[PDB]
């Protein structure tokens, strides 16, 4: 239904992550959640549809890109020790009060 | 808006009680959800509810819209082996910002 890639990674400070997304039911809503401890799920980019972006809640440090329907990406830049948590993608589905369906994640770590 | 569990995490004995706290703060009309995330997956959906006093159900899982005090506790009477992972209690924004707030949520640990 939504899946990432890639599943795991490590990443030294100062090197540039990019996170992918991709959904396969052609939802116009997708997001990217960072989950960490005490704070549970938090959205750093959403994608309201095709070509277009929006910040989340935490977007410093991030920057997303919505190409096409299908795909939603996150890149970090130049990574720092604080983005070390594990990041869900999302799909929103209209249909069910935007009920979401996530992707099985992307465990990363900054060295 | 913002979502409160006041539980971080829960240890019960299989078969025990179960009751997870979900207490929110919204600017309107929110549905309410509430996911669950099992060892190394994303979250999915169990169950929401739309209108208040209204009940959403799963899994023997369920949780009462209660507009007035704000809340929408997670319950299951009898708790099993495969229900320990963590809740998460969410209000989906569909009628407005369509953007879904999550709370920290709770890691539930069911020693047989």
């Amino acid at each position: 239904a939504v899946t990432q890639s890639p599943r795991n990674k490590v990443a030294v400070t100062g090197e540039k992550v990019t996170l992918s997304c991709n959904q396969t039911n052609n939802h116009n809503n997708m997001y990217w959640y960072r989950q960490d401890t005490g704070h549970g799920l938090r959205l750093i980019y959403y994608s309201y549809g095709a070509g277009s972006t929006e910040k989340g809640d935490i977007p410093d440090g991030y920057k997303a890109s919505r190409p096409s329907q299908e795909n939603f990406s996150l890149t970090l830049e130049s990574a720092t020790p604080s983005q070390t948590s594990v990041y869900f993608c999302a799909s929103g589905d209209a249909s069910g009060a935007e009920t979401l369906y996530f992707g099985p994640g992307t465990r990363l770590t900054v060295l | 808006d913002s979502v409160t569990q006041t539980g971080g995490q829960v240890a019960l004995s299989e078969e025990d009680f179960l009751t997870i706290h979900c207490n929110y703060s919204a600017s309107g009309y929110p549905a309410l959800f509430w996911y669950v995330q099992y060892p190394g997956e994303g979250p999915q959906f169990l169950f929401r509810a739309s209108r208040d006093k209204e009940k959403g159900s799963s899994r023997g899982f369920e949780a009462t819209y209660n507009k007035e005090a704000t809340s929408f506790h997670l319950q299951k009477a009898s708790v099993q082996e495969s229900d320990s992972a963590v809740y998460y209690c969410a209000l989906s924004e569909n009628y407005g910002n369509e953007k879904i707030t999550f709370g920290a949520g709770t890691k539930l640990t069911i020693k047989p």
